[PDB]
RNA sequence: UUAAUUGGAUUCAACGCCGGGAACCUCACCGGGGGCGACGGCAGGAUGAAGGCCAGGCUGAAGGUCUUGCCGGACGCGCCGAG
């Protein structure tokens, strides 16, 4: 069924495709690159390495070292 | 040929007084009466925080309002129907009459 | 100031230069847009001449 | 209208009937001062008692009532002064045209003075 | 006109659609069984309405 | 290496009814279009069509952050309010189907300083 | 850190607490635009005060204001107290 493939309604051709291995990787990379070219909000979030789907960041998502006072 | 009577109140004594008046009216004539049936009580419970501010331990009030009910079935007879229509309830009792 | 002029009224004859709205009676006067009969209060897309 | 416009003479009786019979009329009637307000009324005949004082210059906005007198019945009289005409009916300003409709208990004098003005000059 | 710049919009939902009928506060309104009272106002008028603290 | 959106060139997208275009957009855009446009969006669209026709030689400024980018808006520059000022956005073909507000950030990037007194337990 | 990230509470007895799960409203914060002075008095005002509008500019959008002139008849924040 068409509702089972991992890339329905392709952005370029309009068809229902299923990608595996390298093709999948480069398709995802191209999607993120397109978001970055137009300077969209999600593209900026991808560049800065920050959460993209609207999470709060004051408490969690901490990956670093404690700073001294 | 039978009439159904519903009563409700927040005061249990007035309910019984009105029901007893009806029972005496029915006995005072030749007429059959389906006895006063007790229906389940309505409880309205509301829980609120006490303090106006948000400081201090949290404590609560549990307020409650109780509504009692009765049900009476009696056959419609003009001699007795007028008498039960002439009885006037205290201000805290609701009464409704219907024909079935 | 005073706004009552531009009406051709001679010594004995009163005739109004600006017509009144067909919705109302005589006396209420239109503007002088020239492209359409502005009418002030009704307004008409007629392309007056 | 204005004194520098010789229409006819200035009888005392007309002024007596015109200035002294609106105080008895104001208390039982409605008042419409102003030339522009009255002009539409008199064109539409809404005017009933058109009293015109001679105080308004130039001969621009006063030059409508006489040429319109023939268009309607327009029972009208002339007022000598403007100072107390508003005191007769209205507010304490200078008024030129105090047109009223259906005054109370002012019928015989008004009808007589209207007939006199009708037979005097039109 | 000029009074149009003083009127509020007629909201049908949200916190702005309900006020206490005794003090006019927005916020913690008790909606149970059609009451429209603050949690503050209800505490002091409950005995008059017939509620009691049985337990 | 032209532009295509679902197998269509730009021109084929230009000559489309708003309903036909709505079948290509994602679900959120389709529901927003089906439910109609708000009056503010109507005024903005009127200005855009005027500017395309060859009139309105003035910059376009708008408070509508929820307007969806449409193909007929390509090539214009719009100034979108970010809360305190209007920022220019140059509409490119790969922006079809996005809200305008996505291109006008409302917060400034954070560069942290030195933690102050009370930032740790020992500093209190 | 920021244009603003509105405020209260700091041992037990502050920190899923202010019934505080804020898209608008809530809202108190930030950028911008509009509106309001019972009652007394001063200017002024039917030779019309105050007030309202078809079209078009200004504008985020707005008879808000301006352009263009039409509508309404008695009070008056342009000034002083006061509310
Ligand atoms: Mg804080
Ligand atoms: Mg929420
Ligand atoms: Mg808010
Ligand atoms: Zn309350």
């Amino acid at each position: 069924p068409r509702w089972a493939v991992n890339r329905p309604k392709d952005y370029e051709t309009g068809r229902d495709l299923h990608l595996i291995t390298a093709k999948l990787d480069m398709a995802i990379r191209e999607d993120i690159m397109r978001l970055r070219r137009i300077r969209a909000y999600r593209g900026i979030r991808h560049e800065l390495g920050l959460p993209v789907r609207g999470q709060r960041t004051r408490s969690n998502f901490r990956r670093g070292q404690t700073v001294g006072v | 040929q039978k009439a159904r009577i519903k009563l409700a109140s927040t005061n249990v004594r007035s309910l019984e007084e009105v029901a007893n008046q009806i029972k005496q009216i029915a006995e005072r004539t030749g007429v059959r009466m389906s006895g006063p049936i007790p229906l389940p009580t309505k409880r309205i419970r509301i829980v609120t925080r006490k303090s106006p501010d948000g400081e201090g331990s949290a404590t609560f009030d549990r307020w409650e309002l109780r509504i009692h009910k009765r049900l009476i079935d009696i056959e419609a007879d003009e001699r007795a129907m007028r008498q039960i229509m002439r009885i006037r309830v205290p201000e805290d009792v609701t009464i409704e009459i219907e024909l079935i | 100031g005073q706004k009552w002029k531009l009406y051709i009224v001679k010594d004995g004859k009163v005739i109004r230069k600006n017509k009144f709205c067909p919705r109302c009676g005589p006396g209420v006067f239109m503007a002088d847009h020239g492209d359409r009969w502005a009418c002030g209060r009704c307004g008409y897309t007629e392309w007056k001449k | 209208a204005k004194p520098s416009y010789v229409k006819f003479e200035v009888p005392k009786e007309l002024a007596e009937k015109a200035l002294q019979a609106v105080e008895i009329a104001r208390d039982t009637g409605k008042i419409r001062k102003g030339t522009n307000e009255t002009t539409k009324a008199v064109e539409r005949g809404q005017a009933k008692l058109v009293i015109i004082a001679e105080d308004v210059d130039p001969e621009e906005i006063v030059a409508h009532l006489p040429p319109l007198c023939e268009e309607k019945e327009i029972p009208y009289i002339y007022v000598p002064s403007k100072k107390e005409l508003g005191a007769a009916a209205g507010i304490e300003v200078a008024a030129a045209s105090v047109a009223i409709i259906e005054p109370g208990k002012a019928r015989d004098l008004v009808e007589e003075i209207a007939m006199k003005v009708r037979e005097l000059m039109k | 006109a000029k009074a149009d710049y003083n009127k509020r919009k007629p909201r049908k939902f949200g916190k702005g659609a309900r006020r206490c009928i005794r003090c006019g506060q927005y916020g913690p309104i008790i909606r149970i069984h059609g009451l429209m009272l603050c949690r503050h106002c209800f505490r002091e008028v409950a005995p008059k309405l017939g509620f009691r603290k049985y337990e | 290496k032209e532009f295509r959106y679902r197998g269509y060139t730009l021109e084929q997208l230009m000559n489309m009814s708003l309903e036909e275009l709505a079948k290509l957009l994602p679900a959120r855009q389709r529901r927003s279009l089906k439910r109609g446009l708000t009056p503010e969006q109507k005024k903005l669209l009127r200005k855009i069509r005027l500017a395309k026709k060859g009139k309105y030689n003035k910059p376009i400024r708008t408070h509508c952050r929820d307007m969806i980018v449409l193909p007929e808006m390509v090539g214009l520059t719009i100034y979108v309010h970010n809360g305190k000022e209007f920022v220019p956005v140059e509409i490119k073909p790969e922006m079809i189907g996005h809200y305008l507000g996505e291109f006008a950030p409302t917060r400034k990037r954070v560069q942290h300083g030195a933690p102050g007194i009370g930032a740790t337990r020992s500093s209190m």
